[PDB]
């Protein structure tokens, strides 16, 4: 079914399915490493609950098998929240907005440092590529379908991510860009997607020795862990 | 499994 | 002066360019001794490496600091993405040399090796099935130099720019579409991302054979793999 | 670094 949509009704059905953005437990009233590790972490929780319900909206995703699903979500999971969390600090140079009671500089956890600048650096690459939300949930949907895709059901894949790059063209086709900017502004998006994977494997690192450390995660957050 | 039972329901 | 050739001149300058195909040291292998033959090989072979990206068509416009920054971010992936395109022929097996051509039983004898040999042999079984041509190839593994430390500019961007112009331009002369284009483009590309997975999972593994001293890696080798931590 | 040197020759 999702092969049958047209350019703009994948658009409206990606834009449709975008997950809430979720406040903090952050209390300005009070100033460290293991409580502000506390916070994103319980927020990156409560995320993965409304990412999981938002991947079954993403066309093709619920016509993969269940196994199919629990290893793309495993593998991307970082990916997408670090892409949602950069596209929500477009409009705040220099600072990452987390959550709307949440916006943090780079001044306020160890090697957390290297990867927040990472963060910002996409952030900045964003705004300065002046990113539409149209392009964003197709770049979003993208890395869901394509992180775990290489670790028949390859080939549904591989069909639903060319319709998303079909959509991406007619985006900037529509926004007056020649064809020859077209296709530079498609391979600048998603050379994008290279460094947002680093990021991830960075992430991943840290959330594991974090783990170790024993400093407070959950359930949910550990299993997705011991699966990389 | 956590994921494994949240994409069921 | 990158910014002024054609894109056949572009094709011609990357395909110029290329790394020779080097040979390994050449017994069944053990631990120790497949990782001795691996990283003396990737020790050379990195000699060419640099050799080949003042080559590569606006690399040398870049500063000094900038230059090695680029190649201490992307140096795995380059020799992955070459690794990968050698074995293209050679389907179910890795081509790490002409004389050392390993499959999947022989990568366990190193742990942790085994995953990234299958994704290795994934990434080229992938090529294979999109039929990937050697001109496409050296705009991609350019692309890799140029893009993976971009974002830790504006040359640079014009550069990869130029690439994306390249590809298309291989792809429009192969007789692919408008449409067609575009999504082999976007294919491509997006390979990218596994190679650079594979190589922050070959930093790791690298980096804790060091740890164990397994076997002592060369300086240089020591020094591209202290620069990621 | 030996990068460095092998960059500059
Ligand atoms: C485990 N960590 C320490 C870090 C490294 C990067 C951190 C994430 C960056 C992206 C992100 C996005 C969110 O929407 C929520 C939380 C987070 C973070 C949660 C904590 C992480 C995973
Ligand atoms: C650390 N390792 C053991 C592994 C993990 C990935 C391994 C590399 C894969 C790609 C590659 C390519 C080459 O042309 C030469 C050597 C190598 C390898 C050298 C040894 C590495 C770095």
């Amino acid at each position: 079914l999702a092969l049958s949509l047209t350019a703009d009704q994948m658009v409206s059905a990606l834009l449709d399915a975008e997950p809430p953005i979720l406040y903090s437990e952050y209390d300005p009233t009070r100033p460290s490493e293991a409580s502000m590790m506390g916070l994103l972490t319980n927020l990156a929780d409560r995320e993965l609950v409304h990412m999981i319900n938002w991947a079954k909206r993403v066309p093709g995703f619920v016509d993969l098998t269940l196994h199919d699903q629990v290893h793309l979500l495993e593998c991307a999971w970082l990916e997408i929240l670090m892409i949602g969390l950069v596209w929500r600090s477009m409009e705040h140079p220099g600072k990452l907005l987390f959550a709307p009671n949440l916006l943090l500089d780079r001044n306020q956890v160890e090697g957390m440092v290297e990867i927040f600048d990472m963060l910002l650096a996409t952030s900045s690459r964003f705004r300065m590529m002046n990113l539409q939300g149209e392009e964003f949930v197709c770049l979003k949907s993208i890395i869901l379908l394509n992180s775990g895709v290489y670790t028949e059901e390859k080939d549904h894949i591989h069909r639903v991510l060319d319709k998303i790059t079909d959509t991406l063209i007619h985006l900037m086709a529509k926004a007056g860009l020649t064809l020859q900017q077209q296709h530079q502004r498609l391979a600048q998006l998603l050379l994008i997607l290279s460094h947002i994977r680093h990021m991830s494997n960075k992430g991943m690192e840290h959330l594991y020795s974090m783990k170790c450390k024993n400093v407070p995660l959950s359930d949910l957050l550990l299993e997705m862990l011991d699966a990389h | 499994k956590i994921l494994h039972r949240l994409l069921q329901d």
